[PDB]
């Protein structure tokens, strides 16, 4: 992967035509997104009052 | 510490760009080979760029080389007990005319047994014949249908972890430090991938050392008491009853319960006995301390001394006497990584302060070098006989490195260069000689031994006969001393013969 | 290594877990792991296998 929607991500010295690519992602409130392939998730309820 | 065995296999193999504006890199891909080193050394991987004067290195740290095995399978065998129950009823109808199962009815549960529970476990719905008449409680001269159900339980909850293996390939630990600053550790195997991290795939190679009496051994360990033992274990699900390999299950957290959906048992693991509407069950499952060849944490079977080394992903080790293996070289492959280069190196000059160490031996000769510069770490020392690279800090500090020399009086002139600037240094000092240490009682080897230098094994006439007392004067003095000692021993022998002759 | 063309029989990767970990260990051997592994220059017997 070199560029995502006109956003510089890596150094490839050249761009190609757009092509779909399936990959998971997550946000932390920053500008750009972070894609991850191998990840271990865990669902916790915690009995919070907001729910 | 010090470093040795430089490679420089893929120098000037970059296709970068202006570098984010001032100076950056994109990617470096190639392949190199690291030879075997002694336990407690560092193998540096220095890169070279055509534009930048110097770059960082990649150090490889090895601490212990233990004899471990692979993991053929993983399972947990819980402890089981003997539990059974029955019920006595009467025919009273046409349901129990002649036999209990008409042709194939195995569901011996009339919505009354306790099998519909979460803690029951695995069992077998069996049945037999009973008594019929007034003496047992019915009013018909015909045997009544008496069903029985047995299962296993686990009151305590002891969980065991068994891992069969029959390879026993050499392995070691690697403390890799990336040039960026990250330091992580991992356990590579002999030719097996070691969870490549950021492209680096440094692997270890062995020599396929044979075993004396290691044919059927496993690494069964205990979780609660952390007790280890060496005993032959079973194989995968298709097994035979009579040894270790009783009712297993899926995982440890699922081993507390002996229920279905994960637990596997073949047949004939619990017996049934009944005389008169009793249906008692006897125990046949053996514990872990029941099969033959059951060892403990300290094991000295053959030349190997199996100890318990505190380490992650494995708690089985062992180290015989000095083996001096043939080769243990590594293989490093890269796929993609980022590194920053300064290329703003300024004038730097160092000098030598101290010098000491052994002869051409294991630990070598340590030399302290002092430098002074503004750049954080840009240095590359190159000289004849041996090459050593190290890192420095900003400002003026003191650093200690080790080099390999093959002469008692180390008086030469090496070239030292930091970044783009170069200078000259000199070494002057006296060294000593140390041979291979000897074995002493009460001490046992921990990991392994790599090699010992025993090539020369001959006295050097130059170093020897130096502090005793130019060559002509020394020969004359030796001759005079020899003649004096000859006259002395002749006088002593004459006196002895005179004393022996008379006074008989 | 996607399916529909790749072939594997069984028992090539193991699974290990103690408490919601599910760690996987490597068991595949490299090319320089089996016995009788020669190189480009080979002189086994009277034949001198060159390249
Ligand atoms: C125990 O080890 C001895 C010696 O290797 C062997 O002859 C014997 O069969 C082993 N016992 C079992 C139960 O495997
Ligand atoms: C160099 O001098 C002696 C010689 O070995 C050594 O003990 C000392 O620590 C060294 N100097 C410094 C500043 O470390
Ligand atoms: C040099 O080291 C100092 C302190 O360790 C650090 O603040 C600085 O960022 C380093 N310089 C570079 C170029 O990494
Ligand atoms: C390697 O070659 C020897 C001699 O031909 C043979 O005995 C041995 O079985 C071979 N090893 C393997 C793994 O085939």
């Amino acid at each position: 992967i070199c560029k995502i929607d006109g956003v510089v991500f890596n150094q490839c010295e050249g761009e190609s035509l757009p092509q779909p690519f399936d990959v998971a992602w997550m946000d932390v409130g920053h500008s750009h997104k972070i894609i991850m392939r191998e990840h271990k998730t865990k669902w916790v309820q915690e009995s919070s009052s907001k729910d | 510490e010090s470093c040795d065995e430089m490679v420089h296999a893929d120098s000037k193999l970059v296709s970068c760009r202006q570098g984010s504006g001032n100076m950056k890199e994109c990617v470096t891909t190639g392949r190199a080979l690291l030879p075997a080193v002694n336990p407690g050394q560092e193998a540096c991987l220095h890169f070279t760029a055509p534009g930048s004067p110097d770059s960082k290195c990649l150090k490889i740290k090895v601490k212990r080389i233990n004899l471990k095995c692979k993991k053929s399978s993983s399972y947990f065998v819980p402890d089981a007990r003997s539990r059974c129950t029955s019920v006595r009823r009467c025919r009273w109808a046409g349901d129990c005319q002649s036999g209990c199962p008409p042709h194939s009815t195995s569901n011996s549960f009339s919505d009354d047994w306790a099998g519909k529970m979460d803690r029951a476990g695995l069992g077998f719905s069996g049945c037999s014949d009973g008594c019929g008449g007034a003496a047992c409680g019915c009013f018909n001269a015909a045997p009544s249908c008496i069903f029985w159900r047995k299962w296993v339980e686990n009151p305590h909850g002891i969980i065991w972890k068994v891992s069969p293996c029959a390879a026993w390939v050499p392995s070691a630990v690697i403390e890799l430090t990336m040039p960026s600053g990250e330091v992580r550790t991992f356990h590579p195997m002999s030719g097996i991938p070691t969870q490549v991290f950021k492209g680096v795939s440094v692997t270890y190679l062995g020599s396929d050392m044979e075993v004396s009496g290691l044919t059927d051994l496993c690494e069964i360990e205990e979780l609660k008491s952390k007790k280890l033992a060496l005993a032959p274990c079973n194989q995968a699900g298709m097994g035979v009853v009579g040894k270790v390999g009783e009712i297993q299950c899926s995982s440890e957290e699922s081993a507390r319960t002996i229920k279905k959906d994960g637990c596997i048992w073949n047949a004939d693991l619990v017996g049934i006995e009944l005389r008169v509407d009793d249906a008692v069950c006897y125990s046949k499952i053996t514990s872990v301390e029941a099969v033959a060849n059951y060892s403990a944490i300290p094991t000295t079977i053959g030349g190997l001394r199996f100890e318990r080394s505190h380490d992650s992903l494995g708690k089985i080790s062992g180290s015989p006497l000095d083996i001096t293996a043939i080769r243990g070289s590594f293989s490093v492959n890269y796929r993609g990584l980022r590194l920053s280069l300064s290329e703003i190196t300024a004038t730097c000059t160092g000098e030598v302060t101290n010098v000491s160490g052994c002869y051409s031996c294991m630990t070598g000769a340590k030399v302290s070098i002092k430098l002074h510069s503004s750049k954080n770490s840009t240095a590359h020392v190159r000289c004849k006989g041996d090459e050593t690279a190290f890192s420095v800090l900003e400002g003026v500090h003191s650093y200690t490195v080790s080099l390999s020399f093959d002469h008692a009086v180390v008086d030469e002139q090496c070239q030292l260069n930091c970044g783009g600037h170069e200078s000259q240094v000199t070494l002057k000092g006296n060294l000593i000689f140390l041979d291979v240490p000897k074995f002493v009682d009460g001490s046992y080897m921990q990991t392994y031994h790599s090699s010992v230098p025993t090539g020369a094994n001959i006295p050097s006439p130059t170093d020897w006969l130096n502090a005793l007392f130019r060559w002509i004067l020394g020969v004359i003095g030796v001759l005079l001393g020899g003649l004096a000692l000859f006259f002395l021993i002749m006088s002593l022998f004459k006196l002895g013969t005179k004393q022996v002759f008379r006074s008989r």
